[PDB]
């Protein structure tokens, strides 16, 4: 209820939420991903720069209406190449 | 030391490269998880994820806390690249609640589309230094990372940051160990903090990969670094 977020993909998409002050993050992070038809475990939802656990919350983590919350995918590496 | 991984140390992580629920929690702290996915980018020669590295990084940081040992602060494998592609204002509110002037070590894992560097911070000797197991220059990360002091000075501390005496240079092929298989990259980003961050010379090969590993996969089961 209290405040209405907006989750932004690198991409520069974005999917308004509106979300009750101290419901756990959880069942946001999962209706995005879900809305974005990719797995769970492929995405990272962060707060200007702190990582969204599944027991955050809006006020612990300090949030206001408007506010953003920004997606970023898994990264992975091994070497460089020639370029 | 190198100490030894012991019978009971093998047992344990055997048991979690093995196959299972993909997403299961194994464990927890800093309050982010680390799953069985995750545990398996250590195994074999996979690539290293980045919740494997962020919470070896936090585990780093948890210990710097001890007596004799440089303090740390480590930023997130995302910074950097946002840091880059966009700039200082995608980053400044990343840093409320932190001080990174009042810490002796900043540590910056660098994620390359497809490899691990790392840039470090040392403010006791005033420079910026970037460490490729691969032998790549990267001054231009360095210099980004000069400007970022200088920025977050002036928005956190409202003065200029001193840029005398600072230097900014990339280590040479030559002066750390280098990796030899198109893998181990993560790897060496780690270690190379883990003896940085306890002020000692880097003293392993690509022969220790291997081993760190699987010892990684412990440490991070027990939280405890070794």
């Amino acid at each position: 209820e209290y405040i209405k977020l907006k989750v932004i993909g690198q991409d520069s998409s974005e999917i308004h939420f509106k979300v009750k002050m101290t419901t756990h993050l959880k069942k946001l992070k999962e209706s995005y991903c879900q809305r974005q038809g990719v797995p769970m475990n492929s995405l990272r939802f962060l707060f200007e720069g702190q990582r969204i656990a599944d027991n955050h919350t809006p006020k612990e983590l300090g949030m206001e209406e408007e506010d953003v919350i920004e997606v970023y995918q898994e990264q992975t590496g091994g070497h460089s190449t020639v370029c | 030391e190198f100490p030894e991984i012991t019978e009971e140390m093998e047992k344990e992580i055997k048991n979690v490269f093995r196959n299972g629920n993909q997403d299961e929690v194994l464990s927890e702290a800093f309050r982010l998880t680390i799953t069985r996915k995750d545990i398996q980018t250590l195994n074999h020669l996979n690539w290293l994820n980045d919740e494997i590295i962020n919470f070896y990084m936090n585990m780093l940081m948890e210990r710097s806390k001890e007596k004799g040992l440089p303090s740390v602060h480590a930023f997130n494998t995302f910074f950097f690249t946002k840091l880059k592609t966009a700039g200082y204002q995608a980053v400044k509110r990343w840093t409320k609640k932190v001080d990174v002037f009042s810490v002796d070590i900043l540590l910056v894992p660098i994620h390359l589309g497809v490899h691990w560097c790392l840039a470090v911070v040392d403010f006791r000797k005033k420079n910026i230094t970037y460490y490729d197991s691969m032998g790549g220059i990267n001054n231009e990360a360095c210099r980004i990372l000069l400007q970022y002091l200088k920025q977050e000075s002036i928005d956190k501390k409202r003065k200029e940051f001193d840029t005398n005496g600072w230097q900014l240079f990339s280590k040479k092929s030559q002066e750390i160990p280098q990796q030899m298989n198109g893998s181990d990259a993560g790897m060496f980003a780690c270690k190379y903090a883990d003896c940085i961050t306890k002020d000692r010379p880097i003293n392993f090969t690509q022969q220790h990969m291997p081993y760190f590993r699987k010892r990684m996969v412990w440490e991070i089961l027990h939280r405890k670094l070794l």
